[PDB]
């Protein structure tokens, strides 16, 4: 699959999360930033690499970001 | 298993192939208040009705872009199940039982660096190592 | 006036529907009884016949367009043609064959496909069939070519 | 008079290494041994 | 005119050296 | 520089040794995959392809070095023979297969023969399979030489 890493760098202003097709991200919580939470990715799994996450991200370069790896079936987002 | 109806449309052939019984199957269930239209994520239109509603999908991104229009809708209690051809259903979305936009206890944190991205190592520091220069 | 498209199962889900072209009774007993599908036979049965039938007509295209098709060997020529792309669909059957193959399809049509095409016996079955009956369809339409003096003893 | 050994070799080259060829690379891209 | 048919043939069978040594090369490097 | 020859299975004890002629990978790949030995063929396939090489090289001698082989008649003469002799392998494939035969033997080169050659019906089956294919494997090398000055004229 793909790897989705997060940097320190988060605000968690969650609009990864939204803007995800795949339900790769979820919110968690945490004490680094204002908001108390960073953007967490547990189901990498689900990654179809569009890098939505990565466009949505508001910090100056990207607190998330996906390194392109191995293709299965979900990955490379087959009906068939 | 999953007890719903199936939404109202003549069929199409956007729908799912031979992967369903092969590989892996996604299912779809939300209840509405009134039976309405709504645009099938394989094209067409299909009429959804009042009550538990059930729809069998290729992918889970038909299943997060359907759950992202019955937003629209109002309809805020969808689940996504993922079927293997053993007929084991697994809950995955939303998977804690809270959307994860929202921030839940009991979550943690997965992949996180604890440094800024700049600060990562060089390829040719990590060579022939079999690790990534993202790697933790 | 009523509808004649429908979804196929009677679930809309599935990528399908049934419409005349695909489950008419005249289609779904042509293409069930076509010696891919027809219920009761062995691999080397199906073989047989549709090596039969393809080697019976690749005989024309050779024959009657080829290189040599205006010489006096025009009606050889295309039987070894015919001959070496039976041949050579044999081979691919047998590549086929020995490649693990995936199970045959089921479908609107046809609800059952044969357990000839499910195991790699039976496709080895098949393409050894479809080379003996591609060699004595393609003899047999050359034999018929290069007789038709016959049918004066008909008149 | 050794011109005769074309008719052999070219069509080696052109049909039976290739059919051998790609039969053998086509059974060992869909082997599951090695 | 040319060379004749008994080079030809030594040449051939001189070949089929370095083809079985490019066979045991080729499987080395894959090995 | 290290040592080339040894026992099989790692065993000192049994009557074998691994030689390169013995087990050499390419070696074990071209008898292994002989349709004796081949995986994936019923004891009819093995039998069939069996016959038909044995029918197609056996034509040879008796075509260009029996007692007509300078007539006009060699070649029919040469196919009648390969034939013949066809129908005597048969005849004893048929009685060592009725006899209740001993079981097929591994060895260093197939670690494991196939079921075909266990029992009596897969001898029967194979019996019945090299007939066929040895007749045919006759007849595709008589008209490939007898007509062999016309397939040379189409060029
Ligand atoms: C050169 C091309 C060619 C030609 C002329 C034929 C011709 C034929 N094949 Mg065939 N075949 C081909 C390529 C070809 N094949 C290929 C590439 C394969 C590999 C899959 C096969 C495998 C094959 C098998 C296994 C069988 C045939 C059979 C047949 C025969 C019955 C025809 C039939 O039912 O088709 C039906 C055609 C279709 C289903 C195609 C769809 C047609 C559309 C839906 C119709 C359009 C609708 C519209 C209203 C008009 C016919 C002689 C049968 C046979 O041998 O009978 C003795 C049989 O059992 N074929
Ligand atoms: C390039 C295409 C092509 C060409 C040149 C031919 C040529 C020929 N076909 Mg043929 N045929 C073709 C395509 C073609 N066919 C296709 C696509 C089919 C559908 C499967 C058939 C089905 C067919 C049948 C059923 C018969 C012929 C027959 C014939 C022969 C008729 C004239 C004759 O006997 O001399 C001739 C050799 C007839 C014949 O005598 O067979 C040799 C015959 O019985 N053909
Ligand atoms: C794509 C178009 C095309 C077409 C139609 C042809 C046609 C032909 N070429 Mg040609 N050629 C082409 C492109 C084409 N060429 C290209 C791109 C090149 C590359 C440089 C060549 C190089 C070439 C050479 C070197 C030669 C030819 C030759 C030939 C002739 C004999 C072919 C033969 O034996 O039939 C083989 C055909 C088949 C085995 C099957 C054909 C498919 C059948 C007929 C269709 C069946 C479909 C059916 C209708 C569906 C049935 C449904 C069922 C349910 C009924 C023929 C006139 C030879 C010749 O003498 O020319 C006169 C020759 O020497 N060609
Ligand atoms: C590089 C190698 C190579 C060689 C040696 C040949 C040789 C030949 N080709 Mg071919 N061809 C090749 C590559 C090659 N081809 C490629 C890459 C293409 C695609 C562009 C073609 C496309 C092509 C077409 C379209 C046609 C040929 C034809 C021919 C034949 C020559 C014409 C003639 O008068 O013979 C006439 C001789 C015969 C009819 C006897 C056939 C020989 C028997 C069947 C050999 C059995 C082999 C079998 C697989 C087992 C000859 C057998 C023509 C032909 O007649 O072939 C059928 C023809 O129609 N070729
Ligand atoms: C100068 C040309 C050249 C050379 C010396 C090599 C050398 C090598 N390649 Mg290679 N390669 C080349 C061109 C070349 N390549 C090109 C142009 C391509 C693109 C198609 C490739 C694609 C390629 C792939 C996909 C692979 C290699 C592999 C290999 C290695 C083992 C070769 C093998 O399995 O032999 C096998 C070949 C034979 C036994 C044929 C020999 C028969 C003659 C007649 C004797 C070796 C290091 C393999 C590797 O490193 O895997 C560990 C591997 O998987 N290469
Ligand atoms: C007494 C020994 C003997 C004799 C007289 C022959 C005679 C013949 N063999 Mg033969 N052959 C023999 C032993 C013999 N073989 C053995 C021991 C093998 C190993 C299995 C073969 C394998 C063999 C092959 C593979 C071929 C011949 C072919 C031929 C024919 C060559 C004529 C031609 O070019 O057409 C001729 C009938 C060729 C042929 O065209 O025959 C139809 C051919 O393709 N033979
Ligand atoms: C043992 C030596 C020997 C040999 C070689 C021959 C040879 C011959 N005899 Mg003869 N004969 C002999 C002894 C021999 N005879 C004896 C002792 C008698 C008793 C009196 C006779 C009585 C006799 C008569 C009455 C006649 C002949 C005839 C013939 C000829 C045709 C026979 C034929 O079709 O063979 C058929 C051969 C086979 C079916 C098989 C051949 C064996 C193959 C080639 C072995 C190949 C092994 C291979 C290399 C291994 C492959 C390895 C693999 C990995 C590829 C032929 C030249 C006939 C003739 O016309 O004379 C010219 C004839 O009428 N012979
Ligand atoms: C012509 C090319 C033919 C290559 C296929 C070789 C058939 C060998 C058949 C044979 O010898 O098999 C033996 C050899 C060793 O593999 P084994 O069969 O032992 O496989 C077990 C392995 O999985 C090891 O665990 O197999 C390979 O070499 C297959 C890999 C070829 C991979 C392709 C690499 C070569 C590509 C480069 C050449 C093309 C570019 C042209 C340069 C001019
Ligand atoms: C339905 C239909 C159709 C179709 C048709 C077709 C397509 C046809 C085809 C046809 C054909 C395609 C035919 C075939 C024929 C074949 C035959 C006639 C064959 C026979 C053969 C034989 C008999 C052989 C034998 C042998 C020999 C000789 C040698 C040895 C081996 C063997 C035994 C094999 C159409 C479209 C029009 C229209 C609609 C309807
Ligand atoms: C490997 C090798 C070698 C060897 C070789 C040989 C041993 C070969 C053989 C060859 C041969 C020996 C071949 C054969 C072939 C055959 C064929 C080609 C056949 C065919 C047949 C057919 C096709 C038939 C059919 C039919 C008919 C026609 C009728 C009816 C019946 C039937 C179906 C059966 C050497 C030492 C050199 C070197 C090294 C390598
Ligand atoms: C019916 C049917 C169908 C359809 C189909 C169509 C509609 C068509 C196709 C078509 C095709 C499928 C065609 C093909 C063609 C091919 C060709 C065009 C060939 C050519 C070849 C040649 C020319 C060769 C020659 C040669 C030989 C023989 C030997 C050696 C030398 C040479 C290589 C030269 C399907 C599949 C759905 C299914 C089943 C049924
Ligand atoms: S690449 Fe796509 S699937 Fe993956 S985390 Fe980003 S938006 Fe989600
Ligand atoms: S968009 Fe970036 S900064 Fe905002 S929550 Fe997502 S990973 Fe963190």
């Amino acid at each position: 699959s793909h790897t989705v890493k997060i940097y320190d760098t988060c605000i968690g202003c969650t609009q990864c999360v939204r803007a995800c097709p795949t339900d790769v991200l979820e919110m968690v919580p945490w004490d680094g930033c204002k908001a108390a939470q960073v953007a967490s990715s547990p189901r990498t799994e689900d990654c179809v690499g569009c890098k939505r996450c990565e466009t949505a991200c508001p910090t100056d370069f990207l607190s998330i970001r996906v390194y392109l790896g191995a293709e299965t079936t979900r990955s490379m987002g087959l009906a068939y | 298993t999953l007890s719903g109806k199936t939404p109202l449309f003549a069929g199409s052939t956007g729908g799912l192939l031979t992967k369903a019984v092969e590989e892996e199957k996604y299912a779809i269930t939300w209840t509405s208040p009134k039976a309405q239209v709504f645009e099938l994520p394989t094209g067409g239109a299909a009429t959804m009705h009042e009550g538990e509603n059930l729809l069998y999908i290729a992918r889970k991104e038909y299943g997060i872009a359907l759950g992202g229009q019955l937003r629209k809708f109002k309809i805020t209690n969808y689940k996504i199940y993922r079927i293997l051809p053993s007929g084991e259903t697994t809950f995955i979305h939303p998977a804690d039982g809270v959307f994860p936009e929202k921030v839940n206890a009991g979550r943690e944190k997965v992949r996180f660096n604890a440094r800024s991205i700049g600060e990562n190592p060089n390829p040719s520091q990590v060579k022939f190592s079999g690790k990534a220069t993202y790697d933790a | 006036n009523r509808e004649v498209v429908f979804p196929a199962g009677r679930d809309p889900q599935w990528g399908n529907l049934e419409t005349p072209v695909n489950a008419s009774p005249l289609v779904k007993w042509f293409i069930n009884n076509l010696p891919a599908y027809r219920p009761g036979l062995t691999p080397f049965r199906r073989g047989l016949e549709v090596g039969m039938a393809h080697g019976y007509f690749l005989f024309g295209p050779f024959a009657k367009l080829g290189p040599l098709r205006d010489a006096a060997n025009a009606n050889l020529a295309g039987l070894l043609g015919a001959i070496g792309l039976v041949v050579l669909f044999t081979l691919a059957l047998s590549l086929y064959a020995n490649s693990n193959p995936p199970t045959a399809l089921a479908s609107v049509t046809v609800p059952n496909p044969p357990d000839a095409f499910q195991s790699k016996e039976g496709w080895n079955n098949f393409a050894s069939a479809f080379l003996i009956g591609g060699i004595g369809g393609a003899v047999v339409a050359y034999f018929l070519t290069s007789n038709l003096a016959l049918i004066q003893g008909l008149v | 008079d050794a011109s005769f050994l074309s008719s052999i070799f070219v069509p080696v080259i052109g049909w039976v290494v290739p059919i051998a060829t790609f039969s053998f690379l086509f059974l060992y891209i869909e082997r599951e041994d090695v | 005119s040319s060379i004749s048919d008994t080079q030809v043939y030594i040449a051939l069978v001189v070949a089929l050296i370095p083809g079985l040594l490019a066979w045991r090369l080729a499987t080395e490097l894959y090995k």
